[PDB]
């Protein structure tokens, strides 16, 4: 069983740069009869099945971009992508088939790098469907922002809550190369009856003070 | 095409 | 031109069995080996093995070697992969590719996702997301809807029918005691709602549902 050492695990560049990213072998790939390497590169973005980019260690794989370009023979190899496009972002890997078992490595994450954007929040009550079932939703969108650090926290009449939250983050855009976030606060149709005002705030980098949505269940 | 199906470059030999 | 069609999510209990096929089209199926190659959430890729399609013959790797088991229906280009006792690890996409004798896979399957869990299929519960009737009027809107509820995983979501493909973002579902609950956003012209409809189109196949949502102010 051969073993495949990708690094790094990761790698942040922002477009238009120069990336490269290695993957060594325990063993020599090189037939010397055929004199090729044995090893392939494969593309594979979210929610998406892997694509081949090179094969033979050096040989780009038909209609494949010519920034994409891999070297090394023996053990030690490299992928390199010369301009790097907002549609790159994804997780990069190193196959070797030379001897069977056919191994793979553990991949390389590409990000990208955009100037800062602060998000723009978005918030919710209830929606009277839901309170008919006895539920209550408040949601929060926290869209198109960077870098991906951020931190939520509701509040109810003032006081943050906690519990009953549930959050979710989209991966990196395709083409805007921004990360987008939801938080959704959840209670009984009784408890979200005891309260006024509900505010879900963002602390990000754009800004020393909190983006705050707020809606009070007067009016709504 | 079907002659053998071979899964591992070490098995290859050059085209002849 | 070349295609390998992979059945759809299965969602199995601890100890049941399944099976899933891929379909080739396109070229002879008689004269390329197939692989099958596995991801377990958020996990790199596995190979599993592979099936000589001219001999029927299959190469398991140390890993996948015991419950599961290639097949073939020449007949049919298809190859078959069976996972027996099914354990709460199983869990993964599971994909099938065409191998050529450069030694790289060129044409691969969508992937078919499989669940091993104990818990029961139920049907989502959508709702739509306004904005409050005392929400600032700015340049562009954002409306949603809230999908919560549901089990079997496999939900999808549309805008105005894929009209609105552009300024959508649904967001991965979270799974909470057994349920998964989901939300997406669409942003558009405040110029333009609710002067023209919204409607987030929703399907739960798992459980038979099929639903527009309107999004209708205050």
């Amino acid at each position: 069983d051969i073993v495949m050492s990708q690094s790094p695990s990761s790698l942040a560049v922002s477009a238009g740069e120069k990336v490269t990213m290695s993957c060594k072998s325990s063993q020599s790939l090189l037939n010397s009869r055929t004199r090729k390497n044995y090893l392939a590169w494969y593309q594979q973005k979210p929610g998406q099945s892997p694509k081949v980019l090179i094969y033979w260690a050096s040989t780009r794989e038909s209609g494949v971009p010519d920034r994409f370009t891999g070297r090394g023979s023996g053990t030690d190899f490299t992928l390199t992508i010369s301009s790097v496009q907002a549609e790159d972002q994804a997780v990069y890997y190193c196959k070797q088939a030379y001897i069977p078992p056919l191994t793979f490595g553990a991949g390389t994450k590409l990000e990208l790098k955009r100037a800062d954007a602060a998000p723009t929040v978005s918030i919710f009550p209830p929606s009277s469907e839901q309170l008919t079932s006895g539920g209550a939703s408040v949601v929060c969108f926290l869209n198109n922002f960077y870098p991906k650090d951020i931190n939520v926290k509701w509040k109810i009449d003032g006081s943050e809550r906690q519990n009953g939250v549930l959050n979710s983050w989209t991966d990196q855009d395709s083409k805007d190369s921004t990360y987008s976030m939801s938080s959704t606060l959840t209670l009984t149709k009784d408890e979200y009856e005891r309260h006024n005002s509900y505010t879900c705030e963002a602390t990000h980098k754009t800004s020393t003070s909190p983006i705050v949505k707020s809606f009070n269940r007067n009016e709504c | 095409p079907g002659g053998g199906q071979i899964v591992g470059g070490v098995y290859l030999l050059p085209r002849r | 031109q070349i295609q390998l069609v992979q059945s759809g999510p299965e969602l199995k209990k601890p100890g049941e069995t399944v099976k899933i096929s891929c379909k080739a089209s396109g070229y002879t199926f008689t004269d390329f080996s197939m692989h099958w190659v596995n991801q377990a959430p958020g996990k790199g890729l596995n190979w599993m093995g592979w099936v000589n399609t001219e001999t029927g013959e299959p190469t398991y790797a140390d890993d996948f070697k015991g419950r599961f088991a290639f097949s073939l229906e020449t007949s049919a280009s298809t190859a078959y992969l069976q996972i027996n006792s099914l354990k709460n690890e199983d869990t993964a996409t599971y994909f099938c590719a065409r191998f050529l004798l450069r030694q790289y896979f060129d044409v691969w399957g969508a992937g078919t996702t499989v669940t091993v869990s104990s818990a029961k299929t139920t049907p989502p519960s959508v709702y739509p997301l306004a904005p409050g009737s005392a929400a600032q009027t700015n340049s562009m809107v954002t409306l949603g809807c809230l999908v919560k509820g549901y089990f079997p995983e496999p939900v999808t979501v549309t805008w105005n029918s894929g009209s609105l493909s552009s300024g959508v973002h649904t967001f991965p579902a979270v799974l909470q005691s057994d349920l998964y609950t989901l939300s997406s956003s669409v942003t558009v012209p405040s110029s333009t709602w609710p002067s023209e409809t919204v409607t987030c189109n929703v399907a739960h196949p798992a459980s038979s549902t099929k639903v527009d949502k309107k999004i209708v102010p205050r």
